[PDB]
RNA sequence: ACUCUGGUUUCUCUUCAGAUCGCAUAAAUCUUUCGCACUAAAGAUUUCCGUGGAGAGGAACAACUCUGAGUCCAAUUUUUUGAGGCCUUGCUUUGGCAAGGCUA
C-alpha cells in the first residue's frame, strides 16, 4: 500500500463513492437487503452496520433455502444476526417496488 | 573381553549409557589389558575377515633417549 | 487409643503464648502461633518435632487459619498485618497491610475464590483477594471486632466484637442484614461447621452460644446455650472450633482446662488439665479425634479425646 | 567508616599518572622467569642458588653402571636453572618441588 | 516478508506437477517468484486421458500447485 | 515466527509423514522446510485415497496443500517444548 | 491469547474441515492455528481408533477444538 | 557516535595498569599494609649496584620467601574488640585530642 | 558456559573447564586431549550434537593431535 | 534466470494465443490473446473464447477481465 | 500506562569461617636435626594486630530511582473461500452415513 498514513479515512470514501456503499444507503435510508450466502441461502432484512471485511450486523430477518423428495423451500425467522463476510455470495438492495 | 560399563564424556564429569549406536564417541570400561597404542573392537561369533585398522602415523620421529633405574634394586 | 499417635504428648517451644493453634486439614502437619510472632509447623504423629518455623510478623499471631487446600497458612497479626504463607517450604507468599489497628482475626474463603475476611481493633472488618493486593470491601463496624468468618458459601462474613452482637455482613447487599444480640460482653470467638450451618459463639459472659447462620430463618437463632466457659482479668481472645463430625464444639478458657462440649447433649464432654494458664484456642484434628489446646502456658497439649 | 570505595575512570588516570615514579613498566609475567614464588620453592627444596635469588640452609654417592662418566657425553654445561625450570628431568630423588607457570 | 522458496535445487530439472482438479502435468523448471508462481520450459501435457500434449514455454500460478515431483536426480 | 514452525525446523532430517488436500500420503525423509509449509522430502513411500502404493524418491510439496504432518515421538524432549 | 495458553496439555478434541477427529495432548500452537499435538489419535465415521504421534496440523483445516480430559502426570 | 573520545586511550592504557591502577572499585587497606618498596627488590637486581646491595636485595627476598613459605590460614575465631569492651566500663572516658598532646600524654603515663 | 547456566567464569582467573590434570594446573599448558560431547543450535534454531576434542597445542604434544585426527572428520 | 512475470510481459509483447486454466475447473478453459498484468495477476484477453471437455462449444466472449485467483496455467497456442 | 514489599548510615551484642579469611606479615612454649644457635631449617601447639558471612537490639533521615510483584493484517503462504447441487453400492440409528464417478 502507497499510504502508509495513520490518520487512514479512504475506508469510508470506500462506504461512499465505492461499491460498499450500497450498504451505507441501508445504513442512513434503512432499506431491505437481500443476500445470497453460499450454502444456497437467501437472507432478507436490514443491516445495520459493517466494515470492509463486509462483516455485517443485521436485525429482523427472514433467509431461506430449499431441501430435496424433490426442492421445497423453507424459511426461517431470526431476530437479529452477526455476518461474516467471506461466506456471502452477493448482497442486493431490493428495488423501489411502489 | 566383557563391557563393564559405557560412558559418553564431558570434561569433568561422565554420563553413563547402556548403548551406543554408530557414528558416536564411546568410553569402552574393561578391555584395557590386551590394549598397547590402538584397538579394533569386533563380534566374538561372525565378522570372520575382520582385518584392523592402521596404526597412528605421527607427524614427527622421538630422538631424545632417556634411561632409567630404580633407587632401590629390589623393588 | 482409636488413633495413630501417642497420648497426651506435649509440645514444648513457643517462646511466649500460644493465641491460636490450627491442624491442616489432611492431618498430618500443625500450625501454631502466639506472642512469639513466631509461627510454629509441628508434626502430628510420629515423635511430634518442629519441622518449620515461619518468621516474618512484627507483632503477635492472632489468628491463625487454613484453608481446606492446606497448602496456604492465613495469619493475622497485631501489629497491622496479615501474612499469607505457604506450609511446604515456608516463605510468606504475600502480606495484607490494609488495617490500621490491631487486626484481631482472619478467615479463609475455602470453597470459591481466595478470599481473606479480616477484622481489627479500628471497627474495619476488611475481605482480601490475594490478587488485588488491596482491600476490597471494608464493612464499618463502630467497635472493636475480635472475630470474623465467612459462611460455608463464603458470601457471608460474620463478624463478633466487643458490640454486645454477633454481625454478619453481605458481600453483595454491603450492610449489615441481622444482628444476633443475647451476649452481655466482648464476643472473642467465632467457629464454623465444616458443613456450614452452625456457628460457635465464646464471649466474656462466662457463656457459649451455638447459632445457626443459613438463609433459612428462625427468627431467633440462638438455639444452644453452653455454660462452665468463664472469662477472666486477662481479657484474652477465648477462641472456638468444631469437631469436623459436627458432634463437639471446644471453646477455650480461662480456668486452665481445655472445655469440649457435646453439640446434642449440651453437657461438658471433656474438662481436661494440664495447662497453667489462659486457654486461648483448641483444636480438632480433621479425621483423627485428636485436640490440641493452645494456651498462655507456652505449651500446646495434643490428646486422645476418644 | 570508610570501608568501600569506587572511582570514575579519569580520577583513576591522573592517580596512575602522579604515582608514576613508585611503579614499574611491567606488563605481562613473562618477566619474573625462573625469578618467581614457585622457583624459589624449587630452589628451596632442591638446595641450590638461583643467580640473584636467595640462599638457604640445607633441608657421597658411589661409582655405579649407571653414573659412568664415559657414556656420559659432555657438550655443554648443566646448571642450576635447568634443574629448577624442569624439575623431573635432570634431578635425582625431587621430593617437595613445585612446578612453575610456562608462558604467558 | 515473503520469503521465496528454495528452488535452486530444482532448477533446470525435469519434474511433473500436479494440480487442482486432479490435474498433471510435466515439463522443465526454469524460474519462480517468492509467490511460487512457476515458469515451464517444454511443457507436455499429460492429462487424464493418457494422451501427450506438448505446448512450450508455460507459466503455473501458484495457487494450483500440489506436488512437485523430481524425475531426474538432484 | 511461532512455535510449531520451529518445531518443523527441528524434524528435518528426519522420516516425517505428510497428508495434503488430495488425500495422499508421503512418507519419507524430510529434507528442508521453511517458514511456510514447503517442505522439501526424499525418499517417499506414497499412499493414494484408494491405496496404490508408490516409490517417488523426490517430492516438493507446497504448504498451501497441506492438511497436516505427522512427526517422530522423539521430538517431546526438544528445547522449544520445554 | 491467553484462552490458549490455559489450554495447555490439556487431552482436546478436534474437528476437521473432513468431519475427521484428532484427539491428542495440546502442546503448542501459534496465531495461525497451526498445532503440535503429541500422542495423537485419530476418530473416523466406522469408528476405529488410529495412532498418529507428533501431528503438525495446519490451521488451514481445523474448524474447532474442544477439551475431553485433564493432562496426564 | 565518535569513534574515539579523550577518555579512550587513558581508559585503554588503564586496562594494563598494575594492581589497584586497573581496578575502579575495592576495599580500603590499613596504612601499615601497603608495601611501597616491595616491586623494587622483587623485579631483579639493576646493573653497576655494588656487593652488599646485591646481598641486600636477596637477604629481603629470602625473607619473602620465608614469610610465604611459611603462610597458614587463620584460625577461626570469635570476633576480637578490646576497646569496646572498654567503652562500656564507666571508668574510661572518650574525647578527641590531638595527635601530639596524646603523644606526650602517653609517654609520660609510661614514665 | 553456553550449555550450562550454573558453570560461569571467575571475575579474575580463567575457567579451564577442559584442563582437569594437576600439571595441567600448575604449567598453565594443555597436556591431554580432551573429549567433550555438546547439544548446540545453529543460526535457524536447529539443535545439533557436537562431539568436540581439545587437543595440545604445543609442538611436542603433536601426537596428540593424530590421536585426535583418528576419530575425525574436521579440522 | 526467467521469472514469470516478465514472461506475461514477454507475452503481451507477443500477443500470442494464450490459452488460460482455471481453478477447480477442469473442463472449461478459455483461449485469449493477453494484453495486461498487475501485481496480483489479473489478466485481460482480447478475443476470448470457451471451450469445455465434453461439450467443447466455442462462445464468444470479447475482452475479459479474468481475476488471479481464479486462473491456474497459462499455456500458449 | 495504575498500585504494595524491600531503604541508607551509625553504634552495640551473639554465632560460623583452612576463603590469598589479611593481594600484608609478628611474638612465646615443646620436639627433632646439626652447630660450638640472632647471624638455622622442619613439625606441633599457643598468644596478639583485625577481617568476612548470618542473626538480634538501638536511633539520624528518605520514602517509590532500582530490585520485583499485583495489573497498525480481505486480493496465492494459513483468519475474510471454489463454495454448493447429481448418480451408484453396504447399512438404513429411513435422519442420512462411508467409498467411487460427476456438474459447477
Amino acid at each position: 500500500e502507497m499510504t502508509p498514513e495513520e490518520l487512514q479515512k479512504r475506508e469510508e470514501e470506500e462506504f461512499n463513492t465505492g461499491p460498499l456503499s450500497v450498504l451505507t444507503q441501508s445504513v442512513k435510508n434503512n432499506t431491505q437487503v437481500l443476500i445470497n450466502c453460499r450454502n444456497n441461502k437467501k437472507l432478507l432484512g436490514r443491516v445495520k452496520a459493517f466494515d470492509r471485511h463486509c462483516n455485517m450486523v443485521l436485525e429482523n430477518v427472514k433467509e431461506m433455502w430449499t431441501e430435496v423428495s424433490k426442492p421445497v423451500n423453507k424459511d426461517r425467522y431470526i431476530s437479529k444476526m452477526f455476518l461474516r463476510g467471506d461466506s456471502v455470495i452477493v448482497v442486493l438492495r431490493n428495488p423501489l417496488i411502489a | 573381553c566383557t563391557v563393564g560399563r559405557l560412558w559418553i564424556s564431558v570434561a569433568r564429569y561422565h554420563i553413563e549409557v547402556n548403548r551406543v549406536p554408530a557414528g558416536n564417541w564411546v568410553l569402552i570400561e574393561g578391555v584395557d589389558q590386551p590394549i598397547v597404542k590402538t584397538a579394533t573392537i569386533t563380534e566374538p561369533r561372525g565378522n570372520e575377515e575382520a582385518q584392523i585398522f592402521r596404526p597412528l602415523k605421527f607427524n614427527t620421529t622421538s630422538v631424545i633417549k632417556i634411561a632409567v633405574e630404580p633407587v632401590n634394586p629390589s623393588e | 487409643c482409636s488413633s495413630l499417635q501417642a497420648p497426651i504428648m506435649l509440645l514444648s517451644g513457643h517462646e511466649g503464648e500460644v493465641y491460636c493453634c490450627k491442624f491442616h486439614p489432611n492431618g498430618s502437619t500443625l500450625a501454631s502461633a502466639g506472642f512469639d510472632r513466631l509461627i510454629l509447623l509441628w508434626n502430628v504423629y510420629g515423635d511430634c518435632d518442629n519441622y518449620a518455623t515461619l518468621k516474618g510478623h512484627s507483632g503477635a499471631v492472632m489468628e491463625l487459619h487454613y484453608n481446606t487446600d492446606g497448602s496456604m497458612l492465613f495469619s493475622a497479626s497485631t501489629d497491622k498485618t496479615v501474612a499469607v504463607w505457604d506450609s511446604e517450604t515456608g516463605e510468606r507468599v504475600k502480606r495484607l497491610k490494609g488495617h490500621t489497628s490491631f487486626v484481631n482475626s482472619c478467615y479463609p474463603a475455602r470453597r470459591g475464590p481466595q478470599l481473606v475476611c479480616t477484622g481489627s481493633d479500628d471497627g474495619t472488618v476488611k475481605l482480601w483477594d490475594i490478587r488485588k493486593k488491596a482491600a476490597i470491601q471494608t464493612f464499618q463496624n463502630t467497635y472493636q471486632v475480635l472475630a470474623v468468618t465467612f459462611n460455608d458459601t463464603s458470601d457471608q462474613i460474620i463478624s463478633g466484637g466487643i458490640d454486645n452482637d454477633i454481625k454478619v455482613w453481605d458481600l453483595r447487599q454491603n450492610k449489615l442484614t441481622y444482628t444476633m444480640r443475647g451476649h452481655a460482653d466482648s464476643v472473642t470467638g467465632l467457629s464454623l461447621s465444616s458443613e456450614g450451618s452452625y456457628l460457635l459463639s465464646n464471649a466474656m459472659d462466662n457463656t457459649v452460644r451455638v447459632w445457626d447462620v443459613r438463609p433459612f430463618a428462625p427468627k431467633e437463632r440462638c438455639v444452644k446455650i453452653f455454660q462452665g466457659n468463664v472469662h477472666n482479668f486477662e481479657k484474652n481472645l477465648l477462641r472456638c472450633s468444631w469437631s469436623p463430625d459436627g458432634s463437639k464444639i471446644a471453646a477455650g478458657s480461662a480456668d486452665r482446662f481445655v472445655y469440649v462440649w457435646d453439640t446434642t447433649s449440651r453437657r461438658i464432654l471433656y474438662k481436661l488439665p494440664g495447662h497453667a494458664g489462659s486457654i486461648n484456642e483448641v483444636a480438632f484434628h480433621p479425621d483423627e479425634p485428636i485436640i490440641i489446646s493452645a494456651s498462655s502456658d507456652k505449651r500446646l497439649y495434643m490428646g486422645e479425646i476418644q | 567508616t570508610y570501608q568501600r570505595w569506587q572511582f570514575t575512570l579519569p580520577m583513576m588516570s591522573t592517580l596512575y599518572r602522579l604515582a608514576n615514579q613508585l611503579l614499574t613498566d611491567l606488563v605481562d609475567d613473562n618477566y619474573f622467569y625462573l625469578f618467581d614464588l614457585k622457583a624459589f620453592f624449587t630452589s628451596k627444596a632442591l638446595n641450590m642458588a638461583i643467580p640473584g635469588g636467595p640462599k638457604f640452609e640445607p633441608l657421597d654417592e658411589d661409582w655405579n653402571e649407571f653414573n659412568d662418566i664415559n657414556k656420559i657425553i659432555i657438550r655443554q654445561p648443566i646448571r642450576t636453572e635447568y634443574k629448577i625450570a624442569f624439575p623431573y628431568l635432570y634431578n635425582n630423588l625431587p621430593h617437595h618441588v613445585h612446578l612453575t607457570w610456562y608462558h604467558t | 516478508k515473503a520469503h521465496p522458496p528454495e528452488l535452486k535445487k530444482f532448477m533446470d530439472k525435469k519434474l511433473s506437477l500436479k494440480l487442482n482438479g486432479g490435474r498433471h502435468v510435466q515439463g522443465i523448471l526454469r524460474g519462480f517468484d517468492p509467490f511460487m508462481n512457476l515458469v515451464i520450459d517444454e511443457c507436455v501435457e499429460m492429462a487424464t486421458s493418457g494422451q501427450q500434449n506438448n505446448i512450450g514455454m508455460v507459466v503455473i500460478r501458484g495457487n494450483s500447485i500440489i506436488m512437485l515431483e523430481a524425475l531426474e536426480r538432484v | 515466527i511461532g512455535v510449531p514452525i520451529k518445531v518443523l525446523h527441528e524434524a528435518e532430517g528426519h522420516i516425517v509423514t505428510c497428508e495434503t488436500n488430495t488425500g495422499e500420503v508421503y512418507r519419507g525423509k524430510l529434507i528442508e522446510a521453511e517458514d511456510n509449509m514447503n517442505c522439501q522430502m526424499s525418499n517417499i513411500t506414497v499412499t493414494y485415497r484408494d491405496g496404490r502404493v508408490a516409490q517417488l524418491e523426490q517430492v516438493y510439496i507446497r504448504g498451501s496443500k497441506i492438511r497436516f504432518l505427522i512427526l517422530p515421538d522423539m521430538l517431546k524432549n526438544a528445547p522449544m517444548l520445554k | 491469547s491467553s484462552k490458549m495458553l490455559q489450554h495447555i496439555d490439556y487431552r482436546m478434541r478436534c474437528i476437521l474441515q473432513d468431519g475427521r477427529i484428532f484427539i491428542g495432548t495440546f502442546k503448542a500452537f501459534d496465531k495461525h492455528m497451526n498445532l503440535i499435538l503429541c500422542d495423537c489419535d485419530e476418530f473416523r465415521k466406522r469408528e476405529e481408533k488410529r495412532v498418529l504421534g507428533l501431528v503438525l496440523l495446519r490451521g488451514e483445516n481445523l474448524v474447532s477444538m474442544t477439551v475431553e480430559g485433564p493432562p496426564p502426570k | 557516535t565518535p569513534l574515539y573520545t579523550d577518555n579512550t586511550a587513558n581508559g585503554i592504557a588503564l586496562l594494563w595498569a598494575p594492581r589497584p591502577f586497573n581496578l575502579r572499585s575495592g576495599r580500603t587497606r590499613r596504612a601499615l599494609d601497603i608495601p611501597l618498596v616491595k616491586n623494587w627488590y622483587r623485579e631483579h637486581c639493576p646493573a653497576g649496584q655494588p656487593v652488599k646491595v646485591r646481598v641486600s636485595y636477596q637477604k629481603l627476598l629470602k625473607y619473602y620467601v620465608l614469610n610465604a613459605l611459611k603462610h597458614r590460614p587463620p584460625k577461626a575465631q570469635k570476633k576480637r574488640y578490646l576497646f569496646r569492651s572498654f567503652k562500656a566500663t564507666k571508668f574510661f572516658q572518650s574525647t578527641k585530642l590531638d595527635w601530639v598532646e596524646v603523644g606526650l600524654q602517653v609517654c609520660r603515663q609510661g614514665y | 558456559e553456553q550449555t550450562h547456566p550454573e558453570i560461569r567464569k571467575r571475575y579474575d582467573q580463567d575457567l579451564c573447564y577442559t584442563d582437569i590434570l594437576f600439571t595441567e594446573q600448575e604449567r598453565g599448558v594443555g597436556i591431554k586431549s580432551t573429549p567433550v560431547t555438546v547439544v548446540l543450535p545453529d543460526t535457524k534454531g536447529k539443535s545439533y550434537l557436537f562431539n568436540i576434542m581439545d587437543t595440545p597445542g604445543h609442538v611436542n604434544f603433536s601426537d596428540e593431535v593424530t590421536a585426535g585426527l583418528r576419530i575425525s572428520d574436521g579440522v | 534466470m526467467v521469472q514469470p512475470i516478465n514472461l506475461i510481459f514477454r507475452y503481451l509483447q507477443n500477443r500470442s494465443r494464450i490459452q488460460v486454466w482455471l481453478y477447480e475447473q477442469v473442463n472449461m478453459r478459455i483461449e485469449g490473446c493477453i494484453i495486461g498484468f498487475d501485481e496480483y495477476m489479473n489478466l485481460v484477453l482480447d478475443d476470448a473464447e470457451e471451450i469445455h471437455s465434453k461439450t467443447k462449444s466455442r462462445k464468444q466472449l470479447g475482452r475479459i477481465m479474468l481475476k488471479g485467483d481464479n486462473i491456474t496455467l497459462l499455456q500458449s497456442v
